RNA sequence: GUGGGAGAGGGUGGUGGAAUUCCCGGAGUAGCGGUGAAAUGCGCAGAUACCGGGAGGAACGCCGAUGGCGAAGGCAGCCACCUGGUCCACCCGUGACGCUGAGGCGCGAAAGCGUGGGGAGCAAACCGGAUUAGAUACCCGGGUAGUCCACGCCCUAAACGAUGCGCGCUAGGUCUCUGGGUCUCCUGGGGGCCGAAGCUAACGCGUUAAGCGCGCCGCCUGGGGAGUACGGCCGCAAGGC
């Protein structure tokens, strides 16, 4: 699954700030985190649809985090998008 | 030709008959009669009436083995599973116990359309 | 990791060198899975609801152990493998649930 | 009817989680081996949900029957 | 975000017992089976009933509910792994990031199709026995596709709550599943029943609205002709839109 080390591990490496928890750059880190690791196990288990809704879910939430994103702040989001590799 | 002398009486009741089958304590049968082995031919061998008269046959033979005691054994429902069990009670055969065994799947093997439902 | 409880019936028939040769292969294998063993109990042979493989009785071990997850069910199928091992059940460990507690 | 017992009554405290308990397990199945629905068992829905899954562990550990022989009758 | 919880939600691999069928063996003999009554059928190459051993396939009794989960279709032995959703508490973080949603994409019961397996039980078609005025039926005996698996198609339905999705507002009572709290009580989430106001042609609905409101989508416009014809698009076909 996913360890509180491996969460609290991408947390801290994209909060803005110290205790930074919610905002913006840490949802789609953890999406993303969540993302590969559901589309991992969606390589094999191909037969799983009810998990490939969830995964398009995630999706659609990321994507509109990061239209925000870069709605908002197009420096925060190109950076965002190049740290974590998506988008390209 | 044996000499037993305490044995076990499988008595099995269906809808359309009764079988008593009657054995040595492991089960290897040495009498056995029926609906039709009594004069009965059509559905009435699914008499509860069939049933005694069928017990009472196997019980007669098995007493000719020198039988005893026995132990009753009823698979099935069906017409007379109670009249055979009687039959026996008094059949001049000691009754030591009867027990029902009646055989029912864990939900395996799909019915004739006759028992779905 | 995670912390498992695993279930051997052997065979009611084994002399001592039998048994403590099968236990041998038990532990060996345990390890070989990379399982850490916290505790356990030998309840010896006890009475059977039912005949499991022609046998009325049979020889309970159970362990507490911490293993990898990715190792267990593999590792349940090596145990399996011996002939005088009958049963076989790995359960994931619970806090206890009380009733009229 | 039903009004003889309720099976938790009966007993003490206990975990309804341990599936090798024999003694306290057998008190839950019926002459067969038929588990007990909760109007006899007398427990709740949790409870009985998890007595269940327990019994039916003890059960293919060889500790409790599947189905029994019924007796008199 | 952190910390708790319930669950037939999903995929993979394991594995357990009951029963049916079959094969082997023992013991046993004159029938079994079946129906309204029967006959076909099976049985002296020894059936049925009984015990022991084996093989396989399929489905998981009790628990089981008026219950739970899922967007829907749907999901039920037990175990492990993998994985989706969700509820409660703390009031910690972002700061309108929202709702709906033509087209697109994906999922989609059963039956059906392709390749290759599998095939115990059941069983369209089919072969028979009855019933009947007839009986291309109901009933009885057999029985192929199929039902099972894998992979790829099909895209339908009384796919139903026959009730689009989201949010706010408008008495209560009662049962139940599942959280939390100063645990008789108070406070969430879900499933039922009776009912205030109100609505409804009526039946009925009524904080799980079919009440009062706002947003967005889909649809309707007398019955037959007809889900037909034509055209297009999809499909191996059946056929679908
Ligand atoms: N692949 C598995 C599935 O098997 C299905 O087969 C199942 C269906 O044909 C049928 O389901 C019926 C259902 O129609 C009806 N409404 C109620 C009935 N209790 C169900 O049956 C089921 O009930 C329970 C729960 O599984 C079990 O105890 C029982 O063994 C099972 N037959 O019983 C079968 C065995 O469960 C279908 N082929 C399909 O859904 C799918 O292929
Ligand atoms: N047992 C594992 C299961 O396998 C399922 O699929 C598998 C099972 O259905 C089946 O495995 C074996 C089969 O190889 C072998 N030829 C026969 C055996 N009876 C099957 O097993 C299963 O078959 C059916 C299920 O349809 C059940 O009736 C039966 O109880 C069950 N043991 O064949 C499939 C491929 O191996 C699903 N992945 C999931 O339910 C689960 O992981
Ligand atoms: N769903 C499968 C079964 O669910 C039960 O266990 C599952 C549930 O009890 C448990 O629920 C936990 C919840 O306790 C906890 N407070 C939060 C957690 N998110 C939940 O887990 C849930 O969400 C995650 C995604 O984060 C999913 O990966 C997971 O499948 C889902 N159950 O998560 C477990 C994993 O699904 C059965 N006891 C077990 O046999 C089996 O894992
Ligand atoms: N594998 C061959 C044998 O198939 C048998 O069963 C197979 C055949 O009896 C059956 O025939 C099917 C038919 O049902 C279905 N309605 C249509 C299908 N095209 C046919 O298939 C047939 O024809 C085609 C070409 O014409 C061939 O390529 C194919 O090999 C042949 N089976 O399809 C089955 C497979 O799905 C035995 N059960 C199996 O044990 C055995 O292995
Ligand atoms: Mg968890
Ligand atoms: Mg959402
Ligand atoms: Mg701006
Ligand atoms: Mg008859
Ligand atoms: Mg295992
Ligand atoms: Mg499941
Ligand atoms: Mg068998
Ligand atoms: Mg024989
Ligand atoms: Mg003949
Ligand atoms: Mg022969
Ligand atoms: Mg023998
Ligand atoms: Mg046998
Ligand atoms: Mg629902
Ligand atoms: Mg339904
Ligand atoms: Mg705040
Ligand atoms: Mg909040
Ligand atoms: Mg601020
Ligand atoms: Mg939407
Ligand atoms: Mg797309
Ligand atoms: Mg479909
Ligand atoms: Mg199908
Ligand atoms: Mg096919
Ligand atoms: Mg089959
Ligand atoms: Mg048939
Ligand atoms: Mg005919
Ligand atoms: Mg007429
Ligand atoms: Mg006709
Ligand atoms: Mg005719
Ligand atoms: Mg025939
Ligand atoms: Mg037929
Ligand atoms: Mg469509
Ligand atoms: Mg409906
Ligand atoms: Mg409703
Ligand atoms: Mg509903
Ligand atoms: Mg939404
Ligand atoms: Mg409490
Ligand atoms: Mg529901
Ligand atoms: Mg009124
Ligand atoms: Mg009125
Ligand atoms: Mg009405
Ligand atoms: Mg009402
Ligand atoms: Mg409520
Ligand atoms: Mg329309
Ligand atoms: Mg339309
Ligand atoms: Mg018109
Ligand atoms: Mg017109
Ligand atoms: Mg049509
Ligand atoms: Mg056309
Ligand atoms: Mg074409
Ligand atoms: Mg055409």
């Amino acid at each position: 699954p996913i360890t509180k080390e491996e969460k609290q591990k991408v947390i801290q490496e994209f909060a803005r700030f110290p205790g930074d928890t919610g905002s913006t750059e840490v949802q789609v880190a953890l999406l993303t985190l969540r993302i590969n690791r559901l589309s991992e196990h969606l390589k094999v288990h191909k037969k799983d649809h009810h998990s490939h809704r969830g995964l398009l879910m995630m999706v659609g939430q990321r994507r509109r985090l990061l239209r925000y994103l870069q709605r908002e702040d197009p420096e925060r989001y190109r950076a965002l998008i190049e740290k974590l590799g998506i988008r390209g | 030709k044996r000499q037993v002398a305490s044995g076990r009486a499988y008595i099995h009741a269906s809808y359309n008959n009764t079988i008593v089958t009657i054995t040595d304590p492991d089960g290897n049968p040495i009498t056995w009669s029926s609906g039709g082995v009594i004069g009965y031919k059509g559905s009435r061998k699914g008499t509860p009436y069939a049933a005694q008269l069928a017990a009472l046959d196997a019980a007669k033979k098995a007493m000719a083995y020198g039988m005893q005691s026995v132990d009753v054994i009823v698979r099935g429902t069906g017409a007379g599973r109670e009249q055979a069990i009687r039959a026996l009670q008094a059949s001049g055969l000691q009754v030591k116990s009867i027990v029902d065994d009646t055989p029912v799947p864990h939900n395996g093997c799909r019915p004739k359309k006759k028992f779905r439902k | 990791m995670r912390r498992y409880e695993v279930n051997i019936v052997l065979n009611p028939n084994l002399d001592q060198s039998q048994l403590a040769l099968e236990k041998e292969i038990i532990q060996r294998a345990l390890e070989n899975y990379g399982a850490r063993v916290e505790k356990v109990e030998e309840l010896g042979l006890r009475r059977l609801a039912y005949p499991i493989a022609k046998d009325p009785q049979g020889y309970f071990l159970w362990y507490q152990v911490e293993m990898p997850e990715d190792r267990v069910n593999d590792l349940a199928r090596e145990l399996r493998i011996r002939d005088n091992v009958r049963r076989v059940m790995v359960v994931k460990s619970q806090e206890p649930f009380l009733a009229n507690a | 009817p039903s009004r003889k017992a309720k099976v938790k009554a009966t007993l003490g405290e206990f975990d309804l989680r341990d599936y090798r308990n024999v003694e306290v397990l057998k008190r839950f199945l019926s002459e067969t081996g038929k588990i007990l629905p909760r109007r006899r068992t007398g427990l709740s829905a949790k409870e009985q949900r998890i007595l269940a899954k327990t019994i039916k562990r003890a059960r293919i550990l060889g500790l409790l029957p599947f189905t029994e022989k019924l007796v008199r009758k």
